[PDB]
């Protein structure tokens, strides 16, 4: 529900300059994962993280 | 004539068309349209006239 979405919106808008609805559209795309998507999103950056030590730690340089 | 206009079939659509109008720019849905169809003109304590 994303590309008919933008479809009619953009069908819809008469040349309006209201940078509310261009806002609410923009963020209106993408939906919400509770208990579930922030959990993977925090282990993704702690993975990250840990990629970014591990190649320091190979980077004796830095230490 | 005014039928033969109107593209619209249901009442949902009819809310869908009157949801865009009032504002653009935001995409319809069935429970805000109906929503503000019942307060615009509905509802006592914002709709009535003496």
């Amino acid at each position: 529900a994303a590309a008919q979405v933008l479809s009619s919106v953009e069908s819809e808008i008469g040349r309006t300059t209201d940078p509310v609805r261009m806002y609410m559209r923009e963020m209106g795309t993408v939906e919400l994962l509770t208990r579930e998507g922030e959990i993977d999103i925090a282990k993704r950056i702690e993975d990250g993280i840990n990629q970014v030590q591990c190649s320091v730690a190979e980077y004796p340089e830095a230490i | 004539e005014t039928l033969r206009v109107d593209p619209t079939n249901d009442r949902l659509s009819a809310l869908v068309e009157i949801y865009r109008m009032m504002r653009p720019g935001e995409p319809p849905t069935r429970e805000a349209a109906e929503s503000l169809f019942e307060n615009l003109f509905f509802s006592e304590d914002r709709y009535d006239l003496s």
